[PDB]
RNA sequence: CUUAAGGUAGCCAAAUGCCUUGCCGGGUAAGUUCCGGCGUGCAUGAAUGGAUCAACGAGGUCCCCACUGUCCCGGCCCGGGGCCCGGCGAACCCACCUCCAGGUGCACAGUCCUGGGACCCCCGACGGGGCGAGAAGUCCCUAUGGAGCUUCACAGCAGCCUGUCGUUGCGGGUCCGCUUACCCGCCGCAAGGCGGGGACAGCGGCAGGCGGGCUGUUCGGCUGGGGCGGCACA
RNA sequence: UAGUAGCAGCGAAGAGGGGUGAGAAGCCCCUCCGCCGGAAAGGACCAGGGUUUCCUGGCAACUUCAAUAGGCCAGGAGUUAGCCGGUCCUAAGGCGGGGCCUAAUAGGCACCCGCCGAAAGGGAAACGGGUUAAUAUUCCCGUGCCGCGGGGGUAGGUUCUGCGGCAACGCAGGCCCCGUCCCCGACGCCUCGGGAUAGGGCGGGCGGGACUGCCGUCCCGCUUAACCGUCGAAGGCCGGGGAGUGCCGUAAUGGCGAGAACCGGCCGAAGGCGGGAAUAGCCGGGGGUUUCCCCGGUCCGCCCGACUCCUGGGGCCCGUGAAAAGGGGACGGGGAACGAGCCCCCGCGCCCGUACCGAGAACCGACGCAGGUGCUCCUGGGUGAGAAGCCCAAGGCGGCUCGGGUGACCCCGGGCCAGGGAACUCGGCAAAUUGGCCCCGUAACUUCGGGAGAAGGGGUGCCUGCGGUCUUGGGGUAUACCCCCGGGACCGCAGGUCGCAGUGGCAAGGGGGACCUGACUGUUUAACAAAAACAUAGGUCCCCGCGAGCCCGUAAGGGUGUGUACGGGGGC
RNA sequence: GUGAAGCGGGGCGAAAGCCCCGUGGAGGCCCGAAGGGGUUCUGAUGUGCAAAUCGUUCCCAUGACCUGGGGCUAGGGGCAAA
């Protein structure tokens, strides 16, 4: 059931949808910060240096 | 609106049309009824079904009107004559 | 005993399930809890309805008391009964106490 | 959906007015260098993440 | 991972916490409370031992107690040092007299009360030491302690007794009960386990263990912790 | 006597009995299974639960009635594949590509030796062979390879207990008391008040103990495979 | 490899004639044939998708085949709101500032302050008809409602208070500001009485339709929104009354000097009826032109009746079934001289969503994928216990996107098989038997509940009459009984009669004896294990008197704990 | 479908009581659609319709029941009727 049956179920959900800030898709909503850049948890731009 | 119907806080009324048609209609349940302050039991004169908030509702004419039944009323104040 | 049974009574709705031993303590207890008492109030032999554990209403006279978990008075709860309650043996005694 | 934020809506309209490919003059204006656009999409295949 | 179940209830996980948002309010005593008042409700409380009484004072105060056993709705109850140890009625524990059943004792003043109050029980007044404010008292458990005597007691027995003789005959009566209360339901024995989830899980023919110092890290404080003995003997050698 | 006692009530060739298809009955024409008894029981037994089957069971098993294409023993029919035509149109696999026999050979040859055959091409079918295809064998061993788990391994770290240094002050003769430190609770927005404890406790440093709770590692070699043994290891 | 496999299997499918076109089995139209019809299929719609919607044109590519078709391609177009949702409120919870902690932060949060948190909870106010290629409670017509504000009239007021009634309570019940309290908002599950409506049916009438061998039957239309008024079953209450030779009852429990019967009254549902409103819509018959005008009907009398709506009674809990915004009332304090909850009249109501799919081709699964999401919510007639199956409507579909020929073997899925009847095999695996309902009857054992549908025996169709028990209206002196007439439900008796077969299809238990084992219901290795494993109620032991015990955190601090030994934690 | 407590009537009887019939509507009760689950054929499929499906036969189906939306718990950590 882990397989084809169980991808019918991200039909209609979400984690993340699109950040102001940066405008990728993903902030994450009942997190309420954003994935990419930090919004709203940080006020400075995440950016990590173990990232190319 | 649509899960909005699925739930039974409104009740769904079927009525035929002027134009023939049979249709649903999504109407709201009534409110509950003033409530005796010590007995809990419904007051009379205010008791009509009304079905949405900011309606007028005249209480009897008697001190303390819409707050206690006439039997809380007159025990409590034959309580107050003697004491 | 029972209306249609011999022993097992009110705890008849669990069939045969469970054991004689536990389905015999919830007879013994619950021949009490649904019999008819007496109202601490009004004394009227009345079926008294079982709001929730510990609690109990008459529905004669409207008395609503604490009680014990099944039944409305424990044994070691009637001896230490509230006063305004025992009026009847206050003025029981004082007849015997007075012709 | 039914009930669509404007936010959302705006987002989907600009991927609406980007989805086609470039006019024909162009290709004419570019001796047929230029085609295709990477903004065109077909609905069914290419999602958007909007 | 490793941590076993003990250890992660200490994280405050959701199916660890009491729903307390399922009950009016806490039953204990205002700081505050003097004079007579009156019984106004008689109430279920969700997850709770007893049934709860709320009392309307002169002043409007209200406030929750555990109801005494025999309480009635619409009963005029006493609070302070000039009310009469009366069933309901609230007193300090230095003017209720030796010999008397009480419950809901605070152990200092203004704690709303502490002890004896589960549904059936009641805490003795065995005695009275005033050159330094103290009652003594005898606990549910047989343990007699001392008190401040400035500190509020309830006169009576804790309503709802008995409730524990009724077996909780289906594995379903005790799930609903669960859910008013904080308890994890069911509960899987260690040894039924895998080592790595409990120091019990394990062997082909699986065990219990053998009790573990007091002085055991968590995590390897389970089964028997620091016991003084176990078995009939240390039943035996505790009378 | 031995590391204390010395298997009680019960139960059994048990989902527990090797010998063992144990012995005697039942059931079958014939019963290594099953049922009922028997019991110095390889190696049964009391909350490590014993005995125990009412009710319940997609649990495991034996017997009986009914029933039947399960079988004796196979036959005919129906729909779709199949086959043929039109249309679309892949993949696996592939050093090259192989008639048969008896030998020989890295000991199981399409290709080497000595024979025997075969006119060539095409279709359908099958699954004997191509040590057929699939997957750097999981078995087994080796590696001074891992991971996870265990503890009476080698070490280590938290946690807890215990002493000590500091916090630690003030009166009186190590003891008593005190409160203002500090701690605990209540009230208050705060200010501060009330009660309890009290130089204790708590907290920080240092020291000892317990410490697989957690971290890192080591768990040798030879060997008619490994292992046990042995030391043919000096 | 190879012009090979596949384009079968999951209970629908096509055919004839005509048109278009270069070209037609496949596109468009009619006829015939079939499938769904409590739904892989009709009605609605959330998330998700995002233009897939609609119109015109097209066929290089795309669709397991074809194509003149299309969710494809090109060009153009389309989503209209005070009353439908968001918006507002709080839930479980979350975030930010302050503070405390931290080497530090973008790390933590017990505290203070604020805010966020529901397109299924709470919650202001719109319905019907018409219109478009495509929107429709949004546009248009008609008829309304809510909130806020204003004008006029009126009741009322202008030191002071509204009037009536024994009462329950009734009635236009002055105006402005402020406070406090109460109530509504506000709540589970099981069960059984009552009242309605949606829907369905029967007889008559009027109009229209179907068919032709015989009969003359069969089918369709006959509708009525929101809103205003009035009426109000249960239940509760008020006055009279004053009851134990009791007396009054229910579906059931039952009620009464702690106040019954009985009499009179008060408050009081869904919904009914009138107004809306026949002028609309529908049906039938005509005349125009581009959707307009005229004419006729739109009826009479009954029955069933919900899963929809309302109401009340009873029971259960070691289970007690949210909160707040908002609203109503009362009780007080202050102010003005005016002035309403009533009637007429005027003004204003921002912002965002609104197309379409909503799935065997518009979502997720690389796909136009037999899976998953959502059958989430709704559904007529006959048979029937049934929302089962089978057949058929309303409505839709023949696109679970290859066609034709042949009628070898073999395979997959089905049917039947003389005699024997488990001889098959590890094993009765598979298959078969049984099967509904009514009557009779039913063992050992047992925890006395059960075992039990034990087992076992018998009946079952159709037709012709004769009855019974109720129910629902109407008419008879006539509220029950009784008689007459119309409709509905269920049950029985006598007789006749056909078949191999009468639960005739559909649908639909094989049964019994014994052992081991886990008491039971429950849970589990998503993708080889469903079990004797886990859990369980019950038993028992341990740590603990709360500044505890146990656990989490670097710390600030936290969980158990809104708790307190009939308790929390830890073993077996 | 069964029919617990409770409640009527009748019969036997000296008392207690016992028996029959009804009423009542309990239960982690039973048969069985929807829904949930996943036993057998070790069926089909096994370059699949599908990187877990389909048919058939089955288990539960008033409750420790099934299901939507929102929320919390995060890696030596979570969550676990294990
Ligand atoms: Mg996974
Ligand atoms: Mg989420
Ligand atoms: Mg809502
Ligand atoms: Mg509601
Ligand atoms: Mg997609
Ligand atoms: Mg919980
Ligand atoms: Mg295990
Ligand atoms: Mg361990
Ligand atoms: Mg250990
Ligand atoms: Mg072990
Ligand atoms: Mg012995
Ligand atoms: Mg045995
Ligand atoms: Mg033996
Ligand atoms: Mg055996
Ligand atoms: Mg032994
Ligand atoms: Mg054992
Ligand atoms: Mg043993
Ligand atoms: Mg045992
Ligand atoms: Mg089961
Ligand atoms: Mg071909
Ligand atoms: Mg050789
Ligand atoms: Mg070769
Ligand atoms: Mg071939
Ligand atoms: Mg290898
Ligand atoms: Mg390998
Ligand atoms: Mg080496
Ligand atoms: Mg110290
Ligand atoms: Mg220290
Ligand atoms: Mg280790
Ligand atoms: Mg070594
Ligand atoms: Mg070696
Ligand atoms: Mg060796
Ligand atoms: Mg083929
Ligand atoms: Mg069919
Ligand atoms: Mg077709
Ligand atoms: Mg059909
Ligand atoms: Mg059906
Ligand atoms: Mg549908
Ligand atoms: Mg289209
Ligand atoms: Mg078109
Ligand atoms: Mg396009
Ligand atoms: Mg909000
Ligand atoms: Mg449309
Ligand atoms: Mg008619
Ligand atoms: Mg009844
Ligand atoms: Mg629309
Ligand atoms: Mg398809
Ligand atoms: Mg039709
Ligand atoms: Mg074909
Ligand atoms: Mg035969
Ligand atoms: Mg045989
Ligand atoms: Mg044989
Ligand atoms: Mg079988
Ligand atoms: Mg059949
Ligand atoms: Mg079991
Ligand atoms: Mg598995
Ligand atoms: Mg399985
Ligand atoms: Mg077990
Ligand atoms: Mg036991
Ligand atoms: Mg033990
Ligand atoms: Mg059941
Ligand atoms: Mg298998
Ligand atoms: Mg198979
Ligand atoms: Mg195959
Ligand atoms: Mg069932
Ligand atoms: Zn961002
Ligand atoms: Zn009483």
């Amino acid at each position: 059931m882990k397989g084809t049956p169980s991808m019918g179920k991200h039909n209609k959900g979400k984690t993340h949808i699109r950040c102001p800030r940066c405008g990728r898709h993903s902030y994450n909503v009942t997190k309420k910060y954003c994935a990419s850049c930090g919004w709203g948890r940080s006020k400075r731009w995440r950016r990590y240096n173990w990232a190319k | 609106p649509r899960p909005a119907y699925r739930s039974r806080s409104l009740r769904r009324v079927k009525v035929k049309t002027p134009g023939g048609r049979t249709v649903v209609h999504y109407e709201k349940r009534a409110k509950g009824v003033p409530k005796c302050a010590v007995t809990g039991q419904p007051l009379g004169g205010m008791n009509s079904k009304v079905y949405r908030f900011g309606i007028s509702t005249r209480a009897p004419s008697r001190p303390y009107g819409g707050v206690v039944s006439h039997k809380v009323l007159a025990r409590a104040i034959r309580y107050a004559v003697r004491r | 005993p029972f209306s249609h049974t011999k022993i097992v009574g009110p705890a008849g709705r669990y069939g045969a399930r469970y054991g004689m031993g536990i389905r015999r303590k919830v007879t013994t207890i619950e021949v009490k809890q649904r019999g008819k008492h007496r109202c601490p109030s009004c004394r009227s032999l009345v079926r008294l309805e079982r709001l929730a554990f510990g609690i109990w209403h008459c529905p004669k006279c409207g008395h609503t008391f604490a009680g014990g978990a099944y039944v409305p008075q424990t044994i070691l709860g009637k001896t230490i009964a509230p006063e305004e309650l025992k009026g009847v043996e206050a003025e029981k005694a004082k007849w015997k106490e007075a012709a | 959906a039914r009930n669509k934020p404007l936010g959302k809506k705006l987002r989907l309209a600009a991927a609406l007015n980007s989805n086609r490919n470039p006019p024909l003059w162009v290709i004419a204006k570019t001796k047929r260098r230029v085609t295709r656009s990477p903004a065109r999409r077909h609905w069914r295949r290419q999602k958007l993440k909007a | 991972g490793k941590r076993i179940l003990v250890q992660r209830r200490g994280r405050g996980g959701s199916q660890f916490r009491s729903p307390s948002w399922k009950r009016d309010g806490p039953v204990r005593y205002p700081p505050n409370i003097s004079g007579r008042g009156i019984v106004v409700e008689i109430l279920h409380e969700p997850g709770l031992n007893a049934p709860v009484a709320k009392i309307r004072m002169e002043n409007g105060v209200e406030f929750f107690n555990y109801a005494a056993e025999g309480l009635y709705v619409g009963q005029v109850i006493q609070v302070g040092p000039d009310a009469p140890p009366a069933v309901g009625n609230v007193l300090p524990l230095g003017k209720i007299p030796e010999g008397t059943m009480v419950f809901n004792v605070e152990k200092r003043f203004g704690d709303g009360g502490k002890f004896a109050r589960s549904g059936g029980t009641y805490a003795l007044v065995i005695g009275q030491r005033p050159e330094e404010n103290k009652t003594i008292v005898r606990l549910p458990s047989g343990r007699v302690i001392e008190v401040d005597a400035r500190g509020r007691a309830t006169i009576g027995i804790v309503a709802g007794g008995g409730r524990v003789e009724k077996p909780f005959v289906k594995a379903g009566k005790k799930y609903h009960r669960a859910r008013a209360k904080s308890w994890k339901y069911p509960t899987v024995r260690g040894k039924a386990m895998s080592p790595y989830a409990h120091p019990h899980g394990g062997g082909s023919h699986q065990k219990g263990g053998t009790p573990v110092p007091k002085t055991a890290p968590p995590g390897q404080k389970v089964g028997f912790i620091g016991s003084r003995c176990t078995g009939r003997g240390c039943v035996r050698a505790r009378a």
